């Protein structure tokens, strides 16, 4: 039925208390909705967190607490840990139907801020004969795991190709990812400078090359 | 003890129909409702329907009523969800979660994909652009491009060059998957000592190497 409104993504630190909400568009949220909260740890791993707008344990930490605010449900995490970093989904019951929230993405910074090492690759030999020129920009060992990647061709900001990926975690817990710039050989053989500048917070690490 | 051992991942062509099996262990099968939720790439979770062993009767989301169908196998304590006339948007991970006063324990999920054609990747080398070694270390990679399906498997020098390797998430470009892997070594190993990426693409029986040669 309605629109279950959840936070898109929130971040916090160990020892802090975090507040998540879940809004019902039909209005006041009651026991007739049987508000449920589930947890999805990043291995596409799911588990129930709180039901009955109250009920706590299958063996769920005392620090996770759910409630009913007025026109929405709230999951408060008091004494937030790093292993709480997961995706939280809400669910309201209207009848004969279950509606889950968008899911609140909670990141728990549990390691120092590290920066990305970017390495720009130009199109290969074998590839350019295929009328295609794929530029690759690898982003490695960056924490936290959020980056935006900007291209400019011959100083010209690119709105095309830009295939950036979501950061996947590395063995060292940091993140890595790459961004691709595909186009035709003619295009490739048309300019001189191709640059990839990565955004991880307020600092943009650029990486260029003048093929010719 | 409670276990919701879900059925293997699926792959079909449009118009096809799939049946997901959800075996459960560790609890009484008749005491709780089983829910069939749908998580699609990005759009997250979606309730589909639920069956009550406790009444036999099933409950469906009307937007799914005709597409999916829930059945129970009490004799083995196994729930099933049937999916018919599959299409592009029916591609996702399907989960079975048991009832209670919440969606307490869930299955591991089963992925279902509908689409197009199988294609081994076209692998390309990525070599330094006449730079050198700033830290005496050099980064070479491999462009595992335009394949189907997933997954791709990349090793460097037969898994002998294990440290320094970074294999990136695949990407969908021309409705095929493009991937990336990179190795970092000292500037002495390359190009004196050979450096090769071995990409294995299972769905096609592929096992191809890409020797990396300075431009
Ligand atoms: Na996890
Ligand atoms: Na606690
Ligand atoms: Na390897
Ligand atoms: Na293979
Ligand atoms: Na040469």
């Amino acid at each position: 039925q309605a629109v279950v409104t959840q936070e898109s993504a929130l971040t916090t630190s160990p020892g802090e208390t975090v507040t998540l909400t879940c809004r019902s568009s039909t209005g006041t949220i009651t026991s007739d909705n049987y508000a449920n909260w589930v947890q999805e740890k990043p291995d596409h791993l799911f588990s129930g967190l709180i039901g009955v707008n109250n009920a706590r344990p299958p063996g769920v930490p005392a620090r996770f607490s759910g409630s009913l605010t007025g026109d929405k449900a709230v999951l408060t995490i008091t004494g937030a840990q790093t292993e709480d970093e997961a995706i939280y989904f809400c669910a309201l019951w209207y009848s004969n139907h279950w509606v889950f929230g968008g899911g609140t993405k909670l990141t728990v910074l549990g390691q120092p801020k590290s920066s990305p090492s970017v390495t720009l690759f130009p199109p290969s030999s074998e590839e350019l004969e295929t009328n295609k020129a794929t530029l690759v920009c690898t982003i490695t060992d960056f924490y936290p795991g959020v980056v935006t990647v900007d291209w400019k061709v011959d100083g010209t900001p690119v709105t095309q190709g830009m295939e950036t990926t979501q950061p996947s975690k590395q063995s060292n817990n940091k993140y890595m990812a790459s961004s691709y710039l595909t186009l035709t050989a003619r295009e490739w053989e048309r300019h001189s400078s191709y640059s990839c500048q990565v955004t991880h917070e307020g600092h943009t690490v650029e990486k260029s090359l003048s093929r010719a | 003890e409670v276990q919701l051992q879900q059925s293997g991942p699926e792959l079909v062509k449009p118009g096809a129909s799939v049946k997901v099996s959800c075996k459960a262990s560790g609890y009484s099968f008749t005491d709780y409702n089983m829910y069939w939720v749908k998580q699609n790439h990005g759009e997250s979770l979606e309730w589909i329907a639920y069956i009550d062993p406790s009444n036999g009767d099933t409950f469906y989301n009307q937007k799914f009523q005709g597409k999916a169908t829930v059945t129970l196998d009490k004799s083995s304590s196994t729930a099933f969800m049937h999916l018919n006339s599959l299409t592009s948007e029916d591609s996702a991970v399907y989960y079975c979660a048991r009832g209670g006063g919440l969606f307490a324990f869930w299955g591991q999920g089963t992925l279902v994909t509908v689409s197009a054609k199988t294609t081994p990747p076209s692998v390309y080398p990525l070599a330094p652009g006449s730079a050198a070694q700033t830290n005496s270390m050099v980064t070479l990679g491999c462009l595992v491009k335009g394949y189907f399906p997933e997954p791709v498997t990349v090793t460097w020098n037969s898994g002998s060059l294990s440290s320094g390797v970074h294999t990136f998430p695949a990407v969908l470009q021309s409705d095929l998957y493009t991937l990336s892997s990179s190795v970092t070594v000292p500037s002495s190993p390359r190009p004196s000592e050979t450096v090769t990426c071995n990409v294995a693409h299972p769905a096609s029986s592929t096992k191809v190497d890409k020797k990396i040669v300075p431009r």
